[PDB]
């Protein structure tokens, strides 16, 4: 969940 | 999808050195000059005792938070690394799940003072006795020994940048879907690292770098000690451990 969010947040 | 997913010329390898070093400088968390300056700021005997008197759960929680802070900078480094964002999301996650802690462990040598065997933790330098409440003496001394061994190489910031890029871009990680794309990116990052060592007459460190099994042993030890802690204080892990830390080391 967190990793997905961190990678998507630009 | 990216230039570094195919064969790169010398000029393109030179560009990769500059890009990797820039990505690292921008995500290094703490400046080397700030860490070096604070070497004289060492925890007192009273302060060490204070940490030793903390409960096992309180110390684990504090350590998990600081490690999570360090991992977040590693995630940013990955995002800025040439070719990483061009990989599929499965592979980005595979690489970060296996490599994030490995990168933090390498980066930690900058915060380690080989002269007095101390590490920068919560504003000051402390020896391994500072972590005695954790109840994972073997893991702590293994991390201190690793940092001591890396410190003996006298890494520059550019060397840490290139080496950590290689720690992260590993085509042998189990679960990679686009393995060939990762292999080519790894090959180019290996050329960038070795080119920089060649250019700065630092190729002598190649035979002195730790074997890949060394970083794996440390990460496996971490996962094992976390599991022991988890069995003893499961609600501490569930309620107070950072969500990212749990996603990486205890499958969510
Ligand atoms: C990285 C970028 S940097 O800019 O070089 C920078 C930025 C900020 C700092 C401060 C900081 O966070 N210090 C810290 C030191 C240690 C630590 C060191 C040695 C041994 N054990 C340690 O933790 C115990 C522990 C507990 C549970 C599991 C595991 C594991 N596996 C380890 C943890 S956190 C330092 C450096
Ligand atoms: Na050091």
């Amino acid at each position: 969940k967190i990793l997905h969010r961190l990678l998507q947040d630009s | 999808e990216n230039l570094y997913f195919q064969g790169a010329s010398l000029t393109e390898i030179e560009h990769l050195v500059q890009s990797v070093c820039k990505s690292y400088r921008e995500t290094c968390q703490l400046r080397l000059e700030d860490l070096l300056r604070q070497r004289s700021n060492i925890f007192s005997r009273e302060e060490v005792t204070g940490y030793q008197r903390k409960s096992m759960w309180e110390m684990w929680e504090r350590c998990a938070h600081h490690l999570t802070e360090a991992i977040q900078y590693v995630v940013e480094f990955a995002k800025r690394l040439s070719g990483f964002m061009e990989l599929c999301q499965n592979d980005q996650i595979v690489l970060l799940k296996a490599g994030a802690m490995e990168v933090v462990l390498v980066r930690m040598c900058r915060a380690y003072n080989a002269d007095n065997r101390t590490v920068f933790f919560e504003g000051k330098y402390g020896g391994m006795e500072l972590f005695r409440a954790l109840g994972c003496s073997e893991l702590i001394s293994s991390i201190f020994d690793f940092s001591h061994s890396l410190s003996a190489l006298h890494f520059s910031e550019d060397e840490i940048a290139l080496y950590t890029a290689l720690v992260l871009i590993n085509a042998h990680r189990p679960g990679l879907q686009e393995k060939r794309k990762v292999e080519q990116l790894q090959y180019n990052l290996e050329l960038a690292f070795h080119h920089h060592l060649c250019k700065t007459h630092r190729q002598s460190i190649l035979a002195k770098l730790p074997p890949k099994g060394k970083l794996r042993s440390l990460c496996s030890q971490h996962v094992e000690r976390l599991q022991i802690f988890q069995h003893l204080h499961p609600i501490v892990v569930q309620a107070a451990f950072p969500p990212l830390y749990k996603e990486l080391f205890s499958g969510g």
